[PDB]
RNA sequence: CUGCCGAUAAGGUCUUCAAAA
RNA sequence: UAUUAAUCUAGAGUGUGGUAGGGAGUUUUGGAAUUUCAUGUGGAGCGGUGAAAUGCGUAGAUAUAUGAAGGAACACCAGUGGCGAAGGCGAAAACUUAGGCCAUUACUGACGCUUAGGCUUGAAAGUGUGGGGAGCAAAUAGGAUUAGAUACCCUAGUAGUCCACACCGUAAACGAUAGAUACUAGCUGUCGGGGCGAUCCCCUCGGUAGUGAAGUUAACACAUUAAGUAUCUCGCCUGG
């Protein structure tokens, strides 16, 4: 499992902001690198592709909000968490 | 994590098995904590296996990392000396985080405390013991939790308008409708 | 399903052998036929029901 | 007639966990006479407990403590 | 016009002047009784038995065949109804 | 006034109310909660008005961030309502908007009509009389 | 305590009615 | 109502703290039982059926005792049960991994529901390539029954049932009941978390069942897990 802690603290943009949009899309950055290894291994578990395609849905339509709303912090979050491509 | 190992090797002579035992620890085990172990004694098990009818049980209570498994297990076979072998990963079995957990730890205690002292009283020195309550229901209910019953979060409300209030109360329901009898 | 005569008297062993062998012959009969996985369950459940409603008012 | 002292031992005792090299002549009696896991009307745990006993039962007959036919 | 000594287990939509009260007890019950009996016996011009009366002449008797007991039990009379195929 | 239950409400702000109305008198209820908003404040103002329930009281949190409205259904003597059926009109994706000369009556005028026209909620009788329509919310009779 | 055991041309009546005594 | 400029946490998520699971995949391991073979004892049937006959058997069968090989499925536990969105999941272990329940003086501050098109999964049968094949058995052969039997019964019996990788995308895939949200008597069970502390039992919050009034229905019946009072969204129906 990944080390929640270690992620969670160098998203923060303050301390006990442990609940924003921001940390929640770097950890689930990790999760999604996480399990695409572990499907790629495997390939028949298809429980873990469904936790894996919600985990990616889940974050677009987060990353949609966070550009309605406050669109400059759209593009800090974008550069350094290099998840667009 | 924390495993344990319960290893089954021949039966041959004693010393010379502690040192199989030794051996096969040593080897094996890449990253390791602390290594105790016991030895359960010699039995007679049920079923034969690899035509043997003794051996000796070894207890493993060691700890580390998830690759301490996989050497150990492939060599297990290979190794004449060894029937049987089982990585009981602790942190998995059937109830391990209440084990962990404090409180449940003592609660147990004062439970076996308590239940000590009923089976004593029903298996009395040679007094009879009339009530027998074991199996049976128990008394009125516990005084403890009456009180320490917990309280729900009432958040508090204040009033800020109204309108109309009387409080007229109609609590007379199912009234009569018959009243007086008469006649034409 | 060892059972010991005592050699006290022989009625009591088939007296006890009797249960024995219907509680066996229940098994040994179910794995005679051929039944679906759906129809097993189904027989389990019913067996089960049966068991479930007679104790019921036997207690 | 019959007994009403069916009541899950380790719930009186608050047990909490089961490991077959700490109670091994506890779980003999949950046996059958044929080396067969007791049901619910003989053995006398919750479900929940049934349910451990089994899986550390059976892990014994697996570790070769415990017969599976016979005696 | 019906009038009915319910206990707890009645309908009050169906009785017009409820008077609620126990029905187990074969003491309640002969009180309440002859306290009816007692406003007919007074209409018709009778001498009274329990109504406006002391405690000395209300005294009654519990019949035969601690505390008296008016628990409802006897549930074990109730299986399921037979069914199954 | 304190109370012990979580609160909630339907997203809808017209049926929410008008299904807690519906439900309570159906069941015989008398006292039901929920969550206090100023369309819903100023429809049960008017509705005390005309005499469909008996009071109205809206409460607010200790913290001032939340306020629930607590009413009661006036029943009579025998315990029968003054409520007798509720319908919406202007539910959500449909809207309805009637100009004046087409404001309803309903069952002849015996029960009350809701149209928030321009100076929020207003019985059908003085929208009539100020020859002034709009939004129409619900029936009542 | 489980053998065996198949078929049956077409169209058809019959409720007249309560006005009422 | 829609647009824009902002504030708040109750909707919904995140973290910490408790916690129950046959949830999934990959790799190893185990015992009964069937079959075949090997070695003893043994001596005439065994097998099958409504009754029999093909069939197997003095080349020593059935049976009995031991051993070896191999494949398939995991008794009891096992339920007036648990998990998953559905299909489904039950010998043991390791690794990887999904979701869920309860309490939150924490955090973000409407980020939520539904979903045409699209993508993923999807019982069994079937297909293509390469392995595997103990048992069973579509197709097929024979013996019966029968007026006839290409069927029900019996003896054999290939594909298939199994594994890996590729497809097929249909089922009475059913709770014949789309998902989400708020409200509406009660009683009896059972499971999990939490509070008390022998169990048992009491309370709270949820899951899974039975009975049951208002209410609904053409009736059967549903009835807090609605087919009840209402709203949103999608799919679908218009006589045989
Ligand atoms: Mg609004
Ligand atoms: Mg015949
Ligand atoms: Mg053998
Ligand atoms: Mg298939
Ligand atoms: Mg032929
Ligand atoms: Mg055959
Ligand atoms: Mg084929
Ligand atoms: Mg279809
Ligand atoms: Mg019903
Ligand atoms: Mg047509
Ligand atoms: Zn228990």
């Amino acid at each position: 499992q990944i080390d929640k802690n270690g992620i969670i603290k160098s998203a923060q943009l303050h301390d006990k902001d442990v609940g924003s949009i921001q940390v929640q899309v770097s950890l689930l950055t990790s999760q999604i690198k996480q399990l695409t290894d572990h499907l790629l291994a495997n390939k028949k578990d298809f429980i873990s592709k469904r936790g894996l395609y919600a985990k990616v849905s889940k974050r677009k339509r987060l990353l949609k909000y966070l550009k309605h709303n406050d669109l400059e912090a759209y593009r800090n979050l974008v550069k350094t968490l290099n998840l667009r491509g | 994590m924390q495993y344990n190992i319960i290893l089954l090797v021949d039966g041959s002579l004693s010393l010379e098995q502690a040192n199989q035992v030794n051996e096969k620890q040593q080897q094996t085990l890449t990253n390791v904590e602390g290594l105790q172990t016991e030895y359960l004694g010699l039995k007679e098990l049920a079923y034969p296996i690899k035509k043997q009818l003794s051996a000796h049980y070894y207890r493993w209570k060691f700890s580390g990392d998830n690759q301490s498994t996989k050497d150990f297990k492939r060599t297990a076979n290979i190794n004449k000396q060894v029937l049987r072998e089982l990585i009981i990963n602790l942190e998995r079995e059937y109830g391990y985080l209440a084990s962990i957990n404090p409180k449940k730890q003592q609660l147990a205690l004062q439970k076996r405390a308590k239940y000590d002292e009923i089976i004593a009283r029903e298996n009395n020195p040679e007094n009879p013991d009339v009530p027998v309550t074991s199996g049976l229901a128990s008394t009125q209910p516990r005084l403890s939790r009456t009180e320490k019953a917990q309280k729900p979060k009432e958040e508090l409300w204040d009033v800020v308008q109204k309108m109309g209030n009387f409080d007229s109360v109609q609590a007379n329901p199912y009234r009569p409708r018959f009243k007086r009898f008469n006649a034409e | 399903p060892k059972i010991e005569v005592k050699n006290d008297d022989l009625e009591l062993a088939l007296k006890k052998f009797k249960r024995v062998s219907l509680e066996i012959r229940r098994l040994a009969q179910r794995h005679e036929y051929h039944l679906r996985k759906g129809m097993r369950l189904r027989e389990k459940r019913k067996i089960a029901q049966k068991k479930r409603r007679k104790f019921r008012n036997m207690v | 007639f019959k007994r009403s002292k069916k009541y899950c031992r380790f719930c009186a005792i608050g047990q909490l966990r089961i490991d077959l090299i700490d109670d091994l002549e506890a779980l003999k009696r949950f046996l059958s006479p044929y080396a067969k896991i007791n049901p619910r009307r003989i053995t006398g745990n919750c479900q929940m407990h049934q349910r451990h006993v089994a899986k550390a039962l059976k892990r014994a007959r697996y570790l070769a403590l415990v017969p599976f036919v016979k005696d | 016009p019906v009038v009915a000594l319910c206990n707890t287990n009645t309908n009050p939509e169906l009785v017009d002047f409820i008077i609620p009260a126990n029905n187990h007890q074969p003491q309640s019950t002969c009180l309440l009784m002859n306290l009816l009996a007692d406003a007919v016996a007074e209409a018709k011009a009778m001498p009274t038995m329990f109504a406006y009366k002391p405690d000395e002449e209300i005294q009654i008797e519990i019949p035969q065949k601690k505390q008296i007991t008016s628990q409802r039990l006897n549930i074990t009379r109730n299986p399921e109804v037979l069914t199954r195929e | 006034i304190t109370t012990t239950k979580p609160i909630k409400a339907h997203f809808d702000p017209v049926a929410d109310l008008l299904t807690k109305i519906n439900n309570a008198r159906k069941a015989k209820l008398m006292t039901v909660t929920t969550i206090a908003s100023k369309l819903k404040i100023a429809i049960l103002e008017i509705l005390v008005k005309e005499g469909y329930l008996a009071n109205f009281q809206v409460l607010e949190n200790k913290s001032k961030t939340k306020r629930i409205v607590t009413f009661n259904l006036k029943y009579t003597q025998r315990r029968i309502p003054s409520i007798n059926g509720v319908k919406q009109i202007s539910k959500p994706g449909l809207r309805i908007y009637r100009p004046f000369e087409k404001l309803p009556l309903v069952l002849n005028g015996l029960g009350i009509a809701i149209i928030s026209t321009s100076d929020g909620v207003m019985t059908d009788k003085v929208a009539r009389l100020k020859k002034i329509g709009g939004e129409i919310l619900a029936y009542v009779w």
